[PDB]
């Protein structure tokens, strides 16, 4: 049913986005206004294969009402196949406004519950107290930084024609792209060079560690280079070039 | 809501996000600078001030015998930043648009769906039922072109846009660590003068 | 023991720990090899970067064989089995769809390299900051306070560790802004008064070291009667 | 449409990464701490009004 105020000369309706969304029933003089029927996207929560097979279900943007007994609503949609807890935990897998799943022992299932923060503090602040540490503790972290990428070059005739000549004079009548795309991938290849220049090439000389490896108890053997090994690289990026393979 | 278009909501709430900086705060007020290099450690404030005015390159003692001015000055300086927000019309212009940015994206995209790309119309249902399958294609093909071309564009200024995006939350992120968690002495970076606190 | 007094930290607070540090550090260098193997998202960035490239070039070659509208998706067939005044028309959606499909490529791949670009300029920014000087930054050069950072080359990339200085085993103190004695106020030079209970001392600013107050350690610059909280207690010479 | 190719899929997967980045840079700006410290019940700091 609709509320609209139909002058008794117009038969249809529109909106912003100019469709339609109201209409008068030729036999009845009544006006009723058209939504559109429910959709939504599917996703679907797992573990890894080798952890479990059972999945739960999320229809996203949708009221539980309109779509294996637990069922849920949350502001992301309708959740099929995991339960809700208080217990807070830190978020495992992200569903929606700070929801969070995991697979639990509890047996073994699939739970819902709110992301968690962190760990609750207070620390007593006060007129005339201080506090001041008595010791020490040397850390060492680790940071990864991607620097280039490969470099491609792309002939157009042969992508495009292989090795036709009627294909080639056809398409030498509609321009020159095929020029304006081979110097975009020779300058995305010179900046790519450019880049690993400007990163590594720091220092203009080649120092050398001396023969003897002491430094007042400090053990650097695991970042110097191996002189054993051909490719002459320390055991830690022995053990990166290894990780990282197609 | 849209013919296929649907707006996914933000992992972390508005209230997490509040309780985010109110942590923050309370750590850099009860602790100084000590909280975000270890375990946080206690300090009265005014000789965390005194601490700062040190760093800036002032004796304690100028703080010390000037604590009730410094304080009544921060107050007002405190007291004027609600009302020079609110007396500015243009104050909160950068994240306004980025809705009004969205807002006109998203209405170009659905307003694109009622052109004709030489079609005889631009509805699929009265074609469907007022033509024949062996020529209902040469009239399909155009507005399939056509749509797919307008798909294409939003998402590469989609793109575009989100590059930008993520280098000002680099930027902030930066901010954040160097002129909250600590005393910076680059110049300009955390406001003009002598930079004390954030 | 130089970055050691660039922290904040005196001299002989190493000089006097010199074995315990160096266990230290070579525990935690020992501990990164393992960290770096057991962690199986370890190096994800430069995996993607991987990824993407074989993906985008794996799109590419598959896109030849779609037809775009026409009898069939190969040049070498229509032209042995039509007519030159007919081929026209086959041929020109297979063009116009190849060439979509290379404008798209390329688009994509400069939108990809300006990213790369930056990443490696933020590495040679850290490279010049944290490896061949010591920063003052805060969380820049790792998470504490910044001693010193080794560089090391992988696939794709560059990998840093920082070394830092982390405080530990706190302890309550009671303070006092200033130390009031002959009607003069006096203030530590470098340090904070500290008080264990029964007599005050001057410690310095990371690390408990207890000295007797002394005219040396501090200066008078003032009187007794404007700070607040202060604390009168004798002053040796 | 299904003649015409994958463009559906890279489309999506564009829109994906979007989002996700989306996410990330809030999660980068704000957690930056792991404790949730708490304000103490009296509110004096030698003068200073927050
Ligand atoms: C689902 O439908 C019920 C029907 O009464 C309604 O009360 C509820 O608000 C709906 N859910 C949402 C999220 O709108
Ligand atoms: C969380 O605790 C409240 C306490 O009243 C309870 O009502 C609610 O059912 C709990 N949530 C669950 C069990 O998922
Ligand atoms: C801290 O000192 C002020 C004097 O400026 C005093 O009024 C206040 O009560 C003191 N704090 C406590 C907890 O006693
Ligand atoms: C410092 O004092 C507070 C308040 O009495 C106490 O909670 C804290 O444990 C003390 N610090 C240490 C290291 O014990
Ligand atoms: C504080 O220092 C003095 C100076 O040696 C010492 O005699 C006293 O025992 C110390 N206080 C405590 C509780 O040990
Ligand atoms: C020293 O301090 C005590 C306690 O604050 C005070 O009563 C006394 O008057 C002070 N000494 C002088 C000479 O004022």
């Amino acid at each position: 049913e609709s509320n609209k105020k139909f002058l008794p000369f117009q038969q249809f309706g529109r909106d912003i986005a100019d469709t339609t969304d109201a209409v008068r029933d030729p036999q009845t003089l009544e006006i009723l206004d058209i939504t559109p029927c429910s959709f939504g996207g599917v996703s679907v929560i797992t573990p890894g294969t080798n952890t479990s097979n059972q999945v739960a279900v999320l229809y996203q943007g949708v009221n539980c009402t309109e779509v294996g007994s637990n069922v849920f609503q949350t502001r992301a949609g309708c959740l099929i196949g995991a339960e809700y807890v208080n217990n807070s935990y830190e978020c495992d897998i992200p569903i929606g406004a700070g929801i969070c799943a995991s697979y639990q022992t509890q047996s073994q299932s699939i739970i819902a519950y709110t992301m968690s923060l962190g760990a609750e503090n207070s620390v007593a602040y006060s007129n005339n107290s201080i506090a001041i540490p008595t010791n020490f503790t040397i850390s060492v972290t680790t940071e990864i930084l991607p620097v280039s990428m490969t470099k491609t070059s792309v002939d157009c005739t042969m992508y495009i024609c292989g090795d036709s000549t009627e294909c080639s004079n056809l398409l030498l009548q509609y321009g020159s792209f095929c020029t304006q795309l081979k110097r975009a991938l020779t300058g995305i290849a010179v900046e790519q060079d450019k880049n690993t220049q400007e990163v590594f090439a720091q220092v203009k000389q080649i120092y050398k560690t001396p023969p003897i490896k002491y430094f007042g108890g400090f053990n650097f053997s695991q970042i110097l280079p191996d002189p054993s090994k051909p490719s002459k690289r320390s055991p830690i990026e022995d053990l990166l070039f290894n990780k990282v393979t197609l | 809501k849209f013919n296929g278009l649907t707006v996914l909501p933000p992992l972390l709430t508005d209230e997490m996000i509040a309780q985010y900086t109110s942590a923050l705060l309370a750590g850099t007020i009860t602790s100084g600078w000590t909280f975000g290099a270890g375990p946080a450690l206690q300090i009265p404030f005014p000789m965390q001030m005194a601490y700062r005015f040190n760093g800036i390159g002032v004796t304690q003692n100028v703080l010390y015998e000037n604590q009730k001015l410094i304080a009544n000055q921060f107050n007002s300086a405190i007291g004027k930043i609600q009302d020079s927000l609110s007396s500015t019309p243009s104050a909160l212009g950068k994240l306004q648009d980025v809705v009004n940015h969205n807002a006109q994206a998203l209405n170009t995209l659905v307003k694109q769906l009622s052109s004709k790309f030489g079609a005889i119309s631009s509805v699929l249902n009265d074609i469907l039922s007022r033509l024949d399958p062996p020529e209902a294609e040469v009239q399909i093909d155009r507005l399939i072109t056509g749509r797919l071309q307008s798909l294409q564009t939003y998402v590469t200024q989609q793109l575009i846009r989100a590059a930008e995006i993520r280098a000002s939350a680099n930027l902030a992120a930066t901010k954040m660590s160097e002129c909250v968690l600590g005393q910076s002495k680059r110049v300009d970076f955390c406001g003009k003068g002598y930079h004390l606190m954030s | 023991a130089y970055r050691f007094n660039g922290i904040g930290v005196t001299q002989n607070v190493l000089y006097e720990n010199q074995k315990l540090i160096a266990n230290q550090f070579n525990s935690a260098i020992g501990k990164i090899q393992d960290s770096l193997s057991s962690t199986p998202s370890a190096l994800g960035k430069l995996q993607d970067v991987v990824n993407h490239n074989a993906q985008a070039l794996n799109t590419l070659v598959k896109q030849l064989s779609s037809k775009f509208g026409a009898i069939s998706s190969v040049l070498n067939d229509i032209l042995s089995r039509l007519d030159p005044p007919e081929a026209e028309v086959q041929i020109d959606r297979l063009i116009t769809g190849r060439l979509q499909s290379l404008q798209t490529y390329v688009t994509q791949q400069l939108i990809r390299a300006a990213e790369i670009r930056a990443s490696a300029n933020l590495a040679a920014t850290k490279m010049s900051e944290c490896v061949l000087g010591q920063s003052k930054r805060v969380d820049f050069c790792g998470k504490g306070y910044h001693l010193m950072s080794f560089p090391q080359s992988a696939p794709h990339g560059v990998v840093f560790l920082h070394v830092t200085y982390v405080p530990a085993q706190e302890k309550n103190f009671t303070t006092a802004p200033a130390i009031c004695h002959d009607g003069k106020a006096h203030f530590p030079r470098e340090g904070v008064f500290v008080s264990n209970g029964t007599h005050w001392f001057v410690t310095q600013r990371n690390f408990y070291e207890p000295q007797i107050i002394t005219t040396d350690n501090t200066f008078v610059s003032g009187n007794c009667d404007v700070v607040i909280g202060i604390v009168n207690n004798t002053v040796y010479d």
